[PDB]
């Protein structure tokens, strides 16, 4: 939405209207923002489905953790399932035969340091420093509230030399109504915070900082700047957001198609 | 650094040869052609702008670590490859991919962040990924045409290993670029 | 999603997994199945959101259509809403005072085509001999159906010389359940079937037929849509423009027309 009224694409047609049919256009724009605000209550109730759809979904991703944590063995049914599509012609067969079964080998390691980078967008703020300490990585959960409104994506650790957190939370505060000083420009749930979370860095573990020189300390490249929230500090906080949405309405609902590779993007 | 290219050879390969296959091994042997290029084209590329003005990879330094690291007539035509790429993605424009503003398989986007993630420069200019994407393209293609001739000299529609290995080793160019691979 | 799986992302590292791994990865794929086919579910639900919704958008939407056609006078509220945002000191007094009211013209002239026109996708449908036949368009609407499930969308155009037909309806069958021979590509709703309507042109005016009889393009070649694979190539990427034009209408531009008729949305 281009609040510069003046910078409209057509401008020059609205501007050689008529003041009668000014005043109709005027008049659309303000059943324009009352399209706007049946459309937030709109994505109020969506918001709430999607709280209620997490029960739903919640069996499918718990088996998912005990299989990743090897607490549970896979069923026949889920033995007969292919690793992979479209191989045709006794490629299977000889997948399978590739590597010889290791009983040291438990759950899936990796997997979900494995899923996170594969995804192009959280790959770009994966650095090499942040690898090990995603290796750590047992489960990623969102989930959803209704007051304050809102998500949270929950990162869970196992006991690991970078940092003594158990789970990692990040937490977005969204405004579903739209802003009453720029009704028109609502397009859909907004962020107003992200509340990040204190890591518990074990001595000289911590990558997201650096000194530099008087000395000081700055911001360095990490992954886990994600858990720091902050002129374009704004625009900051949105691929923040864009990182976080990724996260929870892509990569958690779909991370073995990620920890897999069958999901690509050609951008 | 174990980058896999493996859509994008397999769409090359299409363009090269329409009715030709390739094995999973031929494939993780294609990518370490393209991956073991790629880490020398930058290395230097990046050596060249190690104290450049803004410490910048661009299509200069790009075209300039290709004309070191590729053979004679293997420099030329990629060189070609490169303007040609750079030159149709400056005139270029549903929003497109960058490959397909510049008329290519590879990938002009992943091959920046690539770039950018190595920490080879301060900056990556927006023309260095395209120069680069062509450049692995065509040596793609030079590849794919030859192991794809081997493969039904041999009675056979799908590029094995041996294949590759007889391709590159009796292309004089081909096999000083990729002997150590 | 690759169905490919040689061309997997990851599958070299798929490859050199032991085979007690595989197979759990095996039972994540089964798993990921059973929480993509939820993942339908919340879909249908959302469906249901979206016709529930109607009754409220339908008279934002009726009074606009009153407003465009000339039917009702704005009122007080309406004549002090801004027509564009964002102008400063005399700009908008000037731009009132930039054109004189002309009671000749009723209603707003060409409110849709312009708008349809400022969408740089339904532009690119719209042919320099289909302009004067959309300036006759007064509405365009959409409504949703659980069963058959889909929606459509209405043309509603005034008396013209070009075709007699009143309403041009374009039809979208959609399914909601993932493809049980593909399970794991779904990712939303899917276009099953398009069907258009049968425009009864006057004589010589049929724009979507030249002599050269052979098919030209034209917009209104929207009402004769591609057809499914039961009613005959690359005749599914036909099918899904078409499904994608019709989402561009009824999703972005009928909920805020207004907005394509200023310009204020642009991309």
């Amino acid at each position: 939405f281009q609040h510069m009224g003046l910078l409209s694409t057509n401008f020059d047609m609205i501007q050689a209207l008529p003041l009668n049919v000014k005043q109709r256009v005027c008049a659309l724009k303000n059943l324009q923002m009352k399209t706007i605000q049946i459309e937030s209550d709109f994505y109020k109730r969506v918001h709430e489905l999607e709280i209620e759809f997490e029960g739903k979904f919640k069996s499918t991703f718990d088996q998912r953790k005990a299989i990743v944590a090897g607490e549970v063995e896979p069923t026949k049914e889920q033995i007969d399932t292919p690793i992979l599509e479209g191989l045709e012609g006794d490629q299977l067969a000889e997948l399978y035969k590739a590597a010889e079964a290791d009983p040291s080998a438990k759950g899936i390691k990796d997997f979900w340091l494995t899923a996170l980078r594969t995804h192009d967008l959280v790959a770009e703020a994966i650095e090499e420093h942040d690898v090990p300490i995603l290796s750590y990585l047992t489960d990623v959960t969102t989930a959803a509230s209704k007051d304050p409104a809102g998500f949270k994506i929950e990162f869970h650790f196992a006991t690991n030399p970078y940092f003594k957190n158990q789970v990692l939370t990040k937490t977005y505060l969204l405004g579903f109504d739209p802003d009453a000083e720029a009704p028109l420009q609502f397009d859909g749930p907004h962020v107003i915070r992200a509340v990040g979370d204190t890591i518990e860095w074990e001595d000289g573990k911590n990558v997201t900082k650096k000194a530099v020189k008087l000395t000081k300390t700055v911001k360095a490249d990490s992954f886990f700047n994600f858990f720091e929230p902050p002129e374009q500090a704004e625009e900051f906080l949105e691929l923040d957001y864009e990182m976080g949405q990724a996260i929870r309405d892509t990569i958690i609902p779909r991370a073995v198609l990620f920890y897999t590779g069958e999901l690509q993007s050609d951008d | 650094r174990k980058e896999s290219y493996s859509v994008y050879i397999y769409r090359v390969l299409k363009q090269v040869h329409p009715d030709t296959g390739v094995s999973s091994k031929a494939m993780s042997i294609m990518n370490s052609f393209v991956n073991d290029v790629f880490e020398r084209i930058a290395a230097e590329a990046s050596r060249l702008a190690h104290y450049n003005k803004r410490s910048t990879i661009s299509s200069r330094e790009i075209q300039t670590a290709v004309r070191l690291i590729l053979p004679g007539e293997l420099a030329k035509h990629a060189v070609s490859e490169g303007t040609k790429a750079v030159t149709k993605y400056t005139s270029s424009k549903k929003a497109k991919s960058r490959s397909s503003r510049a008329g290519l398989q590879f990938p002009v986007g992943r091959l920046h962040r690539i770039l950018r993630k190595g920490n080879y420069a301060q900056r990556v200019g927006a023309g260095a990924p395209v120069y680069l994407a062509a450049v692995l393209e065509y040596l793609a293609a030079e590849v794919l045409e030859l192991a794809g001739n081997a493969a039904r000299d041999n009675k056979k529609t799908r590029i094995a290993p041996r294949h590759l290995q007889l391709a590159v080793r009796n292309d004089e160019e081909l096999n000083k670029l990729l002997a150590g691979v």
